[PDB]
């Protein structure tokens, strides 16, 4: 049933947008995987990369952690622009918790570009700039590290 | 180890970077790694996975 | 016979238009060369008014200075808090600017959508009328309350079910009224430098009171990612002092000009008794789930953008499903549309609705702790 939800709710927007238009509904924006770290999460994104050809895009988590500051937000915008160039956009990020952090409630210090890439990731992602050619894949180990 | 105190976390960022470049999405190859710990119950199940 | 006058007029047209347009772009780019007189400035913000002609500015990497104006830069405009452009050599103030900072205030401010009708799901019995009194009527006339002398109704709490009286069925009259409808999901106050909580309370109100009758709306009063503990270790007075400074800048000590509070939640566990006094939550209200005919309402408005035959049994979906959520009927419509996508039909048959009943109402039953009311 997870393969059902996966294929029948991501690959059918890749091939049938009008089938949503003949009925008068709208495909969801944002699909999230979570659970124990052994059930196979990366495998499903790789099965997407195999059995679909609509511009698979991996994105590793702590690669977005930057030191030359200002690069990861630009990089996410580059990723969506590049996958926009090949309009059906299979977009996957692993360890979203490694960039989407619970905003820590403490003083004196703090890495900043996690927040910058977080704000720009949610900006490029959804809400602001909506588009029906974003197919959001993400998988994490834990859920209670994340933001509402 | 993280709740509403917000202290030491950057080493965990380094270690998640280690997991990322270590295993999953084209791992090592002809590399054999031995690890050791006196404290197995302080490990992460992002490395306990076979 | 004299088309050489038009071979001269055409030479005029072509050659003069081309050379004049090349020399016109050369005029504007000689002005771009003249911009090698307009050679750079600095930008800082006025931190205070030192003397009437002096100001302390803020180099954004570092130190603080003493400046003046150019000559006539309106020294009353340059209040502490404005941003100015600073000179490069003389370092003094050249030109004022707008802006301000982090979009966690902004992305909850005016990302705020609206509903396409007052009846986005249904059940508008006390909703239209009492929300109308608590917002719109004393903003139209404060003198009626000035027969008594009190601020406008201090705001209900939309509690009850999580999703028919929590986030849905909250923006009914808000769609109609359209005055100062911002969002506060109340995770944006639990900050990093933990005393930025009260500063962003100031940033909430002192940015709000412009659209003069303000709508202070707060979904999910105590919201951060996860669940909550009890009166022991650190599930503690963050909420209490933060909420009392909220209530401080809401009413009691500081407010101004017919601002309407609206609280709307049932999720938080730890709340102030002084939150619960008449004067800050002077009136409160309750919402049922549906009364089974508001089920019929939310279904008959959820039976919207669906190609059908006009035979969809509303009584069967109303009585046979028990979701008690406009979002549940949203899932019903979604999966019934997917089961018209399945079997390849444009129309969503009533049996696709009952397939939605079965699958959606069974996956619905994978939830525990189906109850929420604070205190
Ligand atoms: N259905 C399956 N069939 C075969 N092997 C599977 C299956 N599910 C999981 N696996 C195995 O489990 C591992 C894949 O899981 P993971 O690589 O951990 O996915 P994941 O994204 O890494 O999950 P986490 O939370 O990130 S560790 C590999 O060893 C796979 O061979």
């Amino acid at each position: 049933k997870q393969i059902q939800e996966l294929v029948e709710a991501i690959v059918l927007p890749m091939n049938h947008k009008e089938k949503f238009e003949n009925l008068g509904i709208q495909p969801p924006k944002g699909v999230l995987m979570y659970g124990p770290p052994g059930t196979g999460k990366t495998l499903l994104a790789r099965a997407c990369a195999a059995q679909t050809k609509a511009t698979f895009l991996k994105l590793a988590g702590p690669q977005l952690v930057q030191m030359f500051i200002g690069d990861g937000a630009k990089l996410v915008r580059d990723a969506f622009a590049l996958a926009k160039e090949k309009a059906p956009s299979i977009i996957f990020i692993d360890e979203l918790d490694a960039i989407g952090t619970k905003r820590f409630d403490s003083e004196k210090a703090g890495d900043r570009e996690v927040q910058r890439t977080m704000l720009e990731l949610l900006n490029q992602l959804d809400g602001f700039q909506p588009n029906t050619q974003v197919k959001v894949i993400a998988a994490t180990n834990r859920v209670d590290i994340l933001d509402p | 180890f993280d709740d509403g105190a917000g202290g030491d976390n950057e080493v965990q960022r380094t270690m998640l970077e280690l997991i990322n470049q270590l295993d999953g999405f084209d791992p090592r190859g002809n590399i054999k790694v031995l690890m050791a710990t006196n404290r197995p119950d302080t490990l992460d199940p992002a490395l306990m996975r076979p | 016979k004299l088309l050489e006058h038009k071979e001269i007029d055409g030479r005029l047209k072509e050659l003069r238009e081309q050379l004049k347009e090349l020399t016109k772009q050369y005029e504007k780019s000689e002005n771009d060369l003249k911009a090698l007189q307009s050679v750079g400035q600095i930008v800082g913000e006025v931190l205070k008014q030192l003397t009437e002609e002096k100001f302390i500015v803020k180099a954004t990497n570092g130190p603080r200075y003493v400046v003046g104006c150019r000559r006539q830069l309106d020294k009353s405009k340059l209040k502490p808090g404005t941003r100015v452009a600073l000179d490069m050599t003389t370092l003094t103030i050249m030109r004022y600017l707008p802006r301000e900072v982090d979009p966690l205030v902004y992305n909850m401010s005016h990302e705020d959508p609206g509903n396409v009708s007052y009846s986005e799901i249904g059940g508008l019995s006390e909703q239209i009328r009492e929300l109308r009194e608590v917002i719109e009527l004393p903003l139209t006339n404060p003198e009626l309350f000035q027969r008594v002398g009190i601020i406008p109704p201090k705001g209900c709490l939309l509690y009850g079910p999580p999703g028919t009286g929590k986030t849905l069925l909250a923006r009914a009259v808000a769609s109609q009224l359209d005055c100062n409808f911002l969002k506060v999901v109340s995770s944006s106050i639990v900050d990093k430098y933990i005393g930025e909580s009260a500063r962003l309370i100031r940033e909430m109100f002192n940015y709000a009171r412009d659209h003069q009758p303000c709508i202070i709306f707060m979904d999910e009063i105590d919201a951060i990612g996860g669940r909550r503990f009890s009166e022991g270790t650190s599930a503690d007075r963050e909420i209490q002092r933060t909420l009392m400074e909220l209530l401080n800048q809401m009413d009691g000590f500081d407010t101004l000009h017919r601002v309407k509070m609206i609280m709307a939640t049932n999720r938080p566990d730890t709340l102030d008794p002084a939150l619960l006094r008449p004067g800050r939550l002077d009136r409160k209200i309750h919402i049922d789930l549906p009364n089974e005919q508001a089920r019929l309402d939310i279904l008959k408005i959820h039976a919207g953008p669906i190609t059908k035959h006009g035979e969809i049994d509303y009584e069967a979906i109303v009585k046979l499903s028990d979701g008690f959520n406009g979002a549940d009927l949203r899932n019903v419509c979604t999966e019934a549309g997917m089961f018209a996508i399945r079997a390849d039909h444009d129309f969503v048959v009533q049996e696709d609705f009952m397939k939605a009943v079965r699958k959606v109402a069974d996956s619905k039953k994978l939830e525990s702790k189906l109850d929420y009311k604070p205190v």
